[PDB]
């Protein structure tokens, strides 16, 4: 599968619009249901995510939306110069939301699993908290309820004992 | 009404010890409802 880890914000705008979720992964329907703010906003939350997935599973973390769409910008098509004005708009919405969040720092965040097919893993990035000391202990520990829902999922097409060997079986077992 | 020699009952041998309310529990499911127990639901617990 593929984690794709979103704000809050924008995984309630999917569900209250009614946006299909198995379509997110494929780059001309995400940005025609998505935003600039929220496409920059899922870069964001990607470049965020603190947990290293299992590789050894195939279980792999999203390429954001703005290197698909600098990809596009840069392969001949209909479309490509469209494309290359959607990436410029993503760049400078992106810069002007890192110069405002800058002050965040110290924080970790709260995910909630959303599975979507097998191919994608929508993680949903909820409510911050405050973690200075040891903020990669006070992650693991708030982030109980993320890790055995991702382990309950793949134990449902992963073999158990491969999934065992998983850091993310070891984050639940730290935790609790 | 006999004194010198009478019924002899067996008395036990084994005294039941004290478990963890939580070990109890989950044992109880796998032995006596082992339907939900290969799943993710029961091997958390």
């Amino acid at each position: 599968t593929q984690v794709l880890v979103m704000p809050k914000a924008v995984f309630e705008s999917y569900k209250t619009a009614g946006v299909q979720f198995n379509k997110l992964l494929d780059t001309n329907y995400i940005v025609s249901e998505t935003s600039v703010n929220d496409l920059a906003e899922i870069h964001q939350a990607l470049t965020a995510f603190p947990f290293l997935l299992p590789e050894k599973l195939d279980i792999k973390l999203a390429v954001s939306p703005i290197i698909k769409v600098a990809e596009l910008g840069e392969i001949d098509g209909p479309e490509q110069f469209k494309m290359k004005d959607l990436h410029n708009r993503l760049e400078s919405r992106l810069a002007t939301n890192e110069l405002r969040d800058a002050g965040n720092r110290n924080l970790v965040y709260d995910y909630y699993l959303y599975p979507v097919d097998e191919n994608l893993w929508v993680a949903v990035q909820q409510s911050a908290h405050i973690a200075s000391s040891d903020p990669r202990r006070v992650s693991i520990q708030l982030n109980h309820t993320f890790f055995d829902s991702m382990i309950n999922e793949m134990l449902n097409t992963r073999p158990r004992e491969s999934v065992a060997s998983t850091q993310i079986f070891t984050y639940y077992l730290e935790s609790c | 009404r006999n004194y010198s020699g009478g019924q002899q009952q067996a008395i036990s041998r084994f005294t039941a010890r004290p478990g963890d309310p939580q070990v109890e529990e989950l044992y109880l499911i796998f032995t006596n409802f082992p339907a939900q127990t290969a799943y993710w639901e029961f091997h958390k617990k």
